């Protein structure tokens, strides 16, 4: 569980929003892309990866987890690609309530920003930030480290 | 544009 | 408070910019391609960092991003303490030409496994920050950062 | 094209 990840797409402005949620502390890492593909998800992936030790994505729809590229992607940075069937339901419940908390930021902000994209950056920065407390930010730190050790 | 990411 | 001290730099390749932020004290590395280094494209790569580090202070890579209203900006929203990049230390200069030089040669290595500049990159950036030199610079940022939390 | 980001 230091190592495991959930993918999770959600759509404003008619763009898309891409978030990685790290599952055991909800730390999030997101961008915006002009539409979900193999190409965009895997790339995102690859940049994750490079950033935190990566063992296990659970892919957020069918298409991702069966596109070539995205298992390219993962072999190339040692993931381990996993669907994302919520055999726990409380997982669709988080992911719907997480969506829905950043949009909600989004709009709290989306008036200092001229781009969706910086709007975006603002909200995984206060979701990050957050003191829930620790806050997610510190709680990924803390359990990455403590499996180091 | 007096926004962050663009201050004109 | 070294921790949260970061260091911008800037590199180029295939008439193409590469930004990169350094974690002074682990080496830990992002970087992303950029067409030309501007304190509009400097503001959004910080405002990504500090929303995924705990970024207290960013020595900035020239000038021109110093002086950067906006730049300056977002260093304000991210609360980052912008700072210069003069190396008092001069063994700093040395540290980052080396950095260049080896994520350069990992681009290298890599590059004709990615048809883009940014793939090659973000390859060289997992490479540089998995590296065991043993641990990896991935290893002491969390190792540091953890330290400082307690 | 036989590249991780372009399979093609
Ligand atoms: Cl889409
Ligand atoms: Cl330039």
């Amino acid at each position: 569980s230091p190592g495991i990840w959930q993918l999770d797409c959600t759509h404003l402005e008619g763009k898309v929003i891409l978030v990685a949620v790290h599952v055991a502390s909800g730390y999030i890492e997101a961008e915006v892309i002009p539409a979900e593909t193999g190409q965009e998800t895997a790339y995102f992936l690859l940049k994750l990866a490079g950033r935190w030790p990566v063992k296990t994505v659970h892919t957020d729809n069918g298409s991702n987890f069966t596109s070539t590229t995205v298992k390219a992607a993962c072999w190339w940075a040692g993931i381990k690609q996993e669907d994302g069937i919520p055999y726990n339901p409380q997982s669709q419940g988080v992911i719907e309530s997480m969506n829905k908390e950043l949009k909600k930021i989004i709009g709290q902000v989306r008036d200092q920003a001229e781009h969706l994209k910086t709007a975006v950056q603002m909200a995984v920065f206060i979701h990050n930030h957050k003191r829930k407390g620790y806050s997610a930010g510190e709680r990924i730190v803390d359990i990455i480290a403590t499996d180091i050790q | 544009d007096l926004k962050i990411d663009n201050l004109d």
